[PDB]
DNA sequence: CTGGAGAATCCCGGTGCCGAGGCCGCTCAATTGGTCGTAGACAGCTCTAGCACCGCTTAAACGCACGTACGCGCTGTCCCCCGCGTTTTAACCGCCAAGGGGATTACTCCCTAGTCTCCAGGCACGTGTCAGATATATACATCCTGT
DNA sequence: ACAGGATGTATATATCTGACACGTGCCTGGAGACTAGGGAGTAATCCCCTTGGCGGTTAAAACGCGGGGGACAGCGCGTACGTGCGTTTAAGCGGTGCTAGAGCTGTCTACGACCAATTGAGCGGCCTCGGCACCGGGATTCTCCAG
């Protein structure tokens, strides 16, 4: 499993900030946008699997998830 | 040429596998745990962080060992070379 | 088959208490039944730590109020600390 | 033969239950022993924070003529209210999205 | 007989064991994830030249100091090595 | 003769229509395919449930979000409109990711 | 410990003399040495052998020694004083970079000037505007100053 | 009252060239003070809630550090 | 006369405030502020040194953290004069309002 | 003349150890110390958690250890988890 | 009569207190037992950070040239370690002061 | 600055559905009734430490001139980003199939709480001496205006 | 770019001094030995859900082309703030004095943990219908180009 970071396509990183409601962007912003959304993926998953292993299970639970989450301070409402 | 002999035998018993003990294959030391086994004796093995030590595998990239495999190898021509 | 424990019927009976004509999705029972918890284990560490600090060892309504004071924000705080002593007081008239 | 069980809960006259907040606090690791007036402050204080997101949620539903709370709903509620925005300004709500706001520079003249 | 090509490889193997940094026989091997070694010290001079972190040495970037562990897999090898060469150098 | 709007009523009236509803943005299939490639460098052979995908979804289009209202704000305070790499790199900078 | 580093670095060059290049000290200081160079085959160097000096610092190899053209070479990045601007000379100075290799690099920037980043403009416009007659100037200097 | 201007403007002046500042203009001494006492009284009401919770007339260094302790802003050097 | 340049005595008097660790704000007009600030919550209150001192500390650290933010601000706004603007701007991205 | 714990025997003894020709001040002894004790809080209080959320009752090396490597960044998890499993290793070795 | 006593940190050649830890761990509202290796393992873990800070410090006042350890080689030793920064990049410490440095266009054009 | 054209947007009505809402066991977790050991409230003594005040010093704060360097507004540009039609691709939905691993219960036993006894390692309190603070005299690095 | 004058600025020696490192006495918390009891670790079993694949739809993505708005470099101007000097003021130190409130010991009783017996409240499961999501169609409105 490989070559996927580019699987976040233009349109979406658009869509998302213009939810956060920017006008124009500029073409040089996509590359650390991908950067930075990784970032955030080796910070929480790294968390979650080492409470999934904790428990000497192999399946990851969106209880660990969010457990992650709320560790780091942005809970997240609606999982338990 | 005497000692030759003692010589290639102290380099086999410091770069054989221990779990094996005979011809290695491609061994990589996961880190500060002493395992000489070969990949293979690891390769089921894989979890637990170590079959022995128990200490996770931090270096998620294989830390390929390029100098002990170029060790190894020579060692390979020097036995070659010795057993005429 | 376990036994699970939610605040589901506790919510919609306030939901029914405060708005009587108003439905809930199951998706926003869960995102209540979360913050009622986070704001529960919120309000019990920081007594725990009020409990601690004064070399207590008993968590009594005192170190509740003190707590919700804390962490209530004004408004909200004056509200509850209101509504907290009219419980305890009718508990305790009975 | 002895009462009529009568919960702590109707004692206090709340809704919330007392008896389970009594154990999840005494099986909640943090004190050896638990006052009994606790549990009644406490559940009197989460039933009124929850009666206000009620509330809050319910109103904003009304408004968008819908007679189910989705999470859109409690999101606006919490966002647009700035008590609770500064009480819960480090959770985020699934499917909760943003508030419709648009910077005035950004705005055409 | 093969003697001179005996002594190559062994000019071989001292040049894949050399400090490829200091040029200083490693009496005990300082290794870093990169893999890199290091006969000591070379590293405390690096961290002093600068405050910040480091650099990896042949490589790229491959260290923030400290990192380093106490590899002693050639710690033994060393000295052992150097023994049969000079008594090879005496045997022959 | 082809009606084209000028450039930046469309991206307000985008604007609007994504700032009012909750539908995700980003495709769920290579979102998970991606999370999955970042969970394999720490355990091989993981398995995933579909509420701890959604969830670290969830959680991913919020921080993203966040991010970019706080950079659009940087960007107007730099007396201009376009949002640059540079200002991203503040906002980060700012709140103490870095 | 610049000193005894020094050592080992002619010790070495010493049993396994380069091809065409040459340096060495030119008396008891070692931090001073001279370099003979000769131009690349093929290029417009060809022929002529270049001499350079260098001037290691006190914490060798930890810096980048001084070294500069004691013959005059007609090269974008290189002015009339000899001063050389080249990359691994600056910033990615690494202890592990020796005599042997760095002079090779500069081998490499004679058959691949830089006029990205020149020393000298005039001459860069030269060498990317017409590569041919660049040639032509560069080869006549060397007769004259390589030679 | 006016202890608010007690904090005098070679003081936000240091303060800021403590922090890296190379010039000041003269609309930022009442917004650096503003913020301050603001600071203050989020600081200070924890500080005061918990004095009078442990039934003390005086506010001892703990409940201050204490009161940073929740609000992200441990202190180091005051047990 | 001599006369220095607008530009070097900043320089060398922050190059003198970065090693320095004493406290920048005098202590008797922060204790009279502070003890006006805890008065309008209850009535005749009593401190500590300790405590003042470490109330000093601690919103001098706050300060000067806002005033490293805000100069970061400064200089992304192409310029190098501190302005409310960029107080404001800091204090909103950092999530303090 | 109530006896009060502290932890400045204990880090003038690793001082020691470390560099043997250093001093610590009043004011550093008592900053390391509301280290010492930050780190300690810290550790208990994901340990604790940890050990409630799997439905535990005892507080065992593997949860403090994995504590430990969502607390400690990088390689000083990797360190501080090797050296703390030696440690327990030799003690229960005699 | 029994044996000579010896202690749970001379048990596992440390200095830290096993014996303090485990009573902290067993009235610190924790759980309602603890295990016996806790203490040990985290009296390890704490003689490691407070070792790696001590000897920072030491090498930073040493750079000073000094022999006493002040708040302020603390605070350049943990800001100028990247990764102890961000472990303690939430606390803050008296007398510690700030990192001498200086943003590019500030310093003259020379 | 004032009107049509178009395009998106808004508003209204018919339709099917599945998720919110409600009802029936029932089981365990809530209640009620005694009992006991104890932690917190309460009283009393105290003395450390916090508050208040008076006098001498002077560093730092404050006020005013100045002139210069930076904030800021107006101008030109070109290039980089946006609106839109077109082709492609893989997301997306539906269905099906195998099974690995999550989720229970039994049972034992081995680890850990609790208790009593004993003592020494750590804490309270003198205690002198050397690292460090300060003064003063330098040598020395760096700015700044003139050339 | 260079140079001398001037303003800081790093360095060394001498001298005081109080904070620390050590030493000593003492006690209570840690250690050793013993006991009993339940937390959970292992084994066995069941099945919900993850994984994997296949096939049809189409909506979103990639690509491209024109073209215009804005990011940017530049310039000029003007107010505003760094730099300096003269004139205060109150921080700072010290020294003294007073006493309120923190901190400790000793009682004593309400009160919460604990256990036993009982029962009903909320949860799992299992229906059931209307709020709504959708489709379709008609009315409303805002931007844009032309006038
Ligand atoms: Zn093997
Ligand atoms: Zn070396």
């Amino acid at each position: 499993l490989r070559d996927n970071i580019q699987g976040i396509t233009k349109p979406a990183i658009r869509r998302l900030a213009r939810r956060g409601g920017v006008k124009r962007i500029s073409g040089l912003i996509y590359e650390e946008t991908r950067g930075v959304l990784k970032v955030f993926l080796e910070n929480v998953i790294r968390d979650a699997v080492t409470y999934t292993e904790h428990a000497k299970r192999k399946t990851v639970t969106a209880m660990d998830v969010v457990y992650a989450l709320k560790r780091q301070g942005r809970t997240l409402y609606g999982f338990g | 040429w005497a000692h030759s002999r003692a010589a290639l035998d102290r380099l086999e018993k410091l770069l054989r596998c221990s779990r094996c003990t005979n011809i290695l294959r491609e061994p990589v030391c996961l880190g500060g745990c002493e395992h000489i086994f070969c990949s293979n004796c690891v390769s089921d093995c894989i979890g637990t962080g170590c079959p022995v030590c128990y200490t996770p595998a931090w270096i998620q990239d294989l830390k390929i060992n390029r100098q002990l495999d170029s060790m190894i190898q020579l060692c390979s021509k020097l036995r070659n070379l010795l057993h005429d | 088959r376990s036994r699970k424990e939610s605040y589901s019927v506790y919510v919609y009976k306030v939901l029914k208490q405060v708005h009587p004509d108003t439905g809930i999705s199951s998706k926003a029972m869960g995102i209540m039944n979360s913050f009622v918890n986070d704001i529960f284990e919120r309000i019990a560490g920081e007594a725990s730590r009020l409990a601690h600090y004064n070399k207590r060892s008993t968590i009594t309504s005192r170190e509740i109020q003190t707590a919700v004071r804390l962490l209530l924000p004004g408004e909200l705080a004056k509200h509850a600390v209101s509504e907290g002593t009219k419980a305890v007081t009718k508990y305790t008239s009975a | 033969a002895r009462a009529k069980a009568k919960t702590r809960s109707s004692r206090a006259g709340l809704q919330f239950p007392v008896g389970r907040v009594h154990r999840l606090l005494r099986k909640g690791n943090y004190s050896e022993r638990v006052g009994a007036g606790a549990p009644v402050y406490l559940a009197a204080v989460l039933e009124y924070l929850t009666a206000e997101i009620l509330e809050l949620a319910g109103n904003a539903a009304r408004d968008n003529k819908k007679t189910r709370i989705i999470p859109r709903h409690l999101q606006l509620a919490i966002r647009n209210d700035e008590e609770l925005n500064k009480l819960l300004g480090r959770v985020t709500i699934a499917q909760g999205g943003v508030l419709p706001n648009i910077q005035a520079v950004l705005l055409p003249k | 007989l093969r003697v001179e090509e005996v002594q190559n490889v062994i000019n071989a193997m001292q040049k894949i064991l050399e400090c490829p940094i200091c040029l200083e026989l490693i009496k005990e091997p300082v290794s870093t994830k990169c893999d890199h070694i290091f006969c000591k010290f070379c590293m405390l001079k690096l961290l002093n030249q600068k405050k910040g972190p480091s650099q990896c040495p042949l490589c790229k970037n491959d260290i923030t100091k400290r990192s380093l562990q106490e590899s002693t897999r050639f710690s033994q090898l060393v000295e052992e090595l150097l023994k049969i060469i000079c008594a090879f150098q005496l045997d022959t | 003769k082809p009606h084209r709007y000028r450039p930046g009523t469309v991206a307000l009236r985008e604007i609007r229509r994504y700032q009012k509803s909750t539908e995700l943005l980003i495709r769920k299939l290579p979102f998970q395919r991606l999370v999955r490639e970042i969970a394999q460098d720490f355990k091989t052979d993981l398995r995933f449930q579909s509420s701890a995908v959604m969830a670290l979804q969830e959680a991913s289009e919020a921080y993203l979000v966040g991010l970019f209202e706080d950079t659009n704000l940087s960007a107007i305070h730099a007396k201009r409109v376009t949002i640059m790499p540079k200002d991203i790199q503040l906002a980060r900078r700012i709140r103490g990711e870095r | 410990m610049a000193l005894k580093r020094i050592n080992k670095e002619l010790s070495d060059l010493a049993r396994d003399p380069p091809a065409q290049s040459s340096a060495g000290p030119v008396g008891d200081d070692m931090f001073h040495w001279q370099a003979t160079i000769m131009g690349p085959n093929d290029s417009p160097y060809q022929g002529g052998v270049f001499f350079l000096t260098i001037h290691f610092p006190t914490d060798y190899p930890f810096k980048p020694p001084k070294v500069a053209f004691t013959t005059r070479i007609y090269h974008p990045n290189i002015n009339s004083n000899g001063s050389i601007c080249l990359d691994i000379l600056r910033s990615q100075w690494s202890p592990a970079l020796t005599i042997s290799k760095v002079l090779l690099s500069i081998s490499s920037l004679l058959s691949d000037p830089n006029p990205d980043d020149p020393l000298v403009p005039e001459i860069a416009r030269i060498y990317k505007t017409d590569r041919d007659k660049y040639n032509r100037i560069s080869r006549e200097w060397t007769q004259k100053y390589a030679m």
